[PDB]
């Protein structure tokens, strides 16, 4: 099995090593990592916000592995559009963090893989 | 160190409040050291998103809740011409 | 005026509460945790642009 709050502090620190077996778990539980168990509490912060809101450098590694996950996931709406959707914070994309954490590195990387610029 | 008192029941924040001193006590009221010596800081902060950003100062000994605050001390015990510039500088002025 | 009006009248003694809230602010303060009350003050600057000094919180979430 596979905690929200184990993945979550296993993307704190940016260790790629602990991911493995998510795959297996999220076909197995047909679930989709979009789901509002996955989501971070009431705000509506997803993972990848949460990816990104801890940078060691200007720079994480356990981005691409995650959006790798996500893609072979199969889910219809794509991980990195996704909004924070609550009454203070609504709408807040992935790519509004990384524009504000000045990290050039994760812009790029985000909007390679489909991130929705507006 | 800091929550210590002398024989007349003061600490150092509030000494330099009652005897008139507001270059150590401005200075005491807002330091915010980064790295290892992050416990004896009172300035936190904290969130910054852009150009704003929400800074927890600190109100150990500086709220009426106290039975001899700095806002007492500052108000009704300090006998100096100095009294209102404690009161202007900030975080005194938004509390 | 207002350090005396906290104090209320004569005949009744007012109850007066803690200012601010309690955030936890560093680990090893005094225990395992510490707890200070503090005072949020909002401030805008346009100069400075760190994102170097680490923050208490990371999602915003004001007053």
């Amino acid at each position: 099995r596979f905690d929200r709050d184990r993945l979550f502090s296993v993307v704190s620190r940016g260790v790629p090593e602990e991911l493995t077996g998510l795959l297996e778990y999220l076909r197995w539980n047909s679930k989709y990592l979009t789901d509002s168990a996955y989501t971070e509490g009431s705000t509506g912060k997803t993972c990848l916000m949460k990816a990104v809101l801890n940078l060691q450098d200007g720079v994480n590694a356990c981005i691409m592995p995650l959006l790798q996950i996500d893609k072979d996931s199969g889910n219809p709406k794509l991980l990195v559009n996704a909004q924070c959707t609550d009454e203070f914070y609504q709408g807040h994309s992935a790519l509004h963090i990384a524009i504000e954490k000045r990290s050039l590195q994760c812009v790029k990387l985000l909007v390679e893989n489909g991130a929705d610029v507006h | 160190l800091e929550e210590i008192s002398n024989h007349q029941g003061l600490t150092p924040l509030k000494l330099a409040a009652k005897e008139g001193k507001i270059e150590i006590f401005r200075h005491i009221l807002q330091r915010e050291f980064s790295g290892p010596y992050q416990p004896l800081s009172r300035k936190f902060t904290e969130w910054c998103y852009g150009p704003v950003r929400v800074s927890l100062y600190d109100l150990s000994s500086v709220d009426s809740w106290e039975k001899n605050s700095v806002l007492e001390i500052i108000a009704f015990h300090c006998k100096s011409p100095n009294r209102h510039r404690m009161v202007v500088l900030e975080p005194l002025n938004k509390l | 005026s207002v350090l005396e009006m906290e104090n209320g009248y004569w005949w009744c003694r007012r109850k007066k509460h803690r200012e601010g809230r309690l955030l936890k602010v560093g680990t090893r303060g005094d225990g395992t945790p510490d707890e200070r009350w503090c005072f949020r003050v909002e401030e805008v600057n346009w100069a400075a642009w760190e994102k170097t000094l680490p923050t208490l919180s990371e999602d915003p979430s004001g007053p």
